[PDB]
């Protein structure tokens, strides 16, 4: 389902739907337009993870747990420079909220059924 | 050309580490409590919080001031 997550977020960023960042995630959750969110772990985050988890669990949003931050930055793909191989400077990211209008994808359907079941 | 009054240095706006985390409060359960107020304006309806100064609250997007 990770490949489904990466494809749906790529479609969301193509369609200018998702938001990236703690401030952006809070804005989406408060605007009640959020659909999914991602969070990293095993980091020096004493109350960061607790704060975002409570925000995610407030009302009807899906949660995805990941380990690394720079890996999540690779998941979203913000530094696709030097296309002939590895990106030259990988950026890190912790919280990304996925709001999508172009949800017509089998990846979106599979991940939605996975969260529903 | 020479000057007498020293040049007025530019305003260096300081950075805040994890400024988002200062808006809510941490709890072990799945509940949310908001510390500071939120602007009830039209453009910023329910997502943009307001400032918490020492004597009044303020929102710069619509220039809304709430004095005590
Ligand atoms: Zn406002």
């Amino acid at each position: 389902v990770n490949t489904a997550l990466q494809e749906v977020l790529k479609t969301a960023l193509i369609h200018d739907g998702l938001a990236r960042g703690i401030r952006e995630a809070a804005k989406a959750l408060d605007k009640r337009q959020a659909h999914l969110c991602v969070l990293a772990s095993n980091c020096d985050e004493p109350m960061y993870v607790k704060l975002v988890e409570a925000l995610c669990a407030e009302h009807q949003i899906n949660l995805i747990k990941v380990d690394d931050n720079k890996k999540l930055g690779e998941w979203v793909g913000l530094c696709k420079i030097d296309r002939e191989g590895k990106p030259r400077k990988v950026v890190g990211c912790s919280c990304v909220v996925v709001k999508d209008y172009g949800k017509e994808s089998q990846a979106k359907d599979v991940i939605e059924e996975y969260f529903k079941c | 050309k020479s000057y007498t009054t020293p040049k007025k240095n530019k305003h260096k706006r300081k950075k805040v580490k994890l400024a988002v985390l200062k808006y809510y409060k941490v709890d072990e359960n799945g509940k949310i409590s908001r510390l500071r107020r939120e602007c009830p304006s039209d453009e910023c309806g329910a997502g943009v919080f307001m400032a918490s100064h020492f004597d009044r609250h303020y929102c710069g997007k619509c220039c809304l001031t709430y004095c005590f």
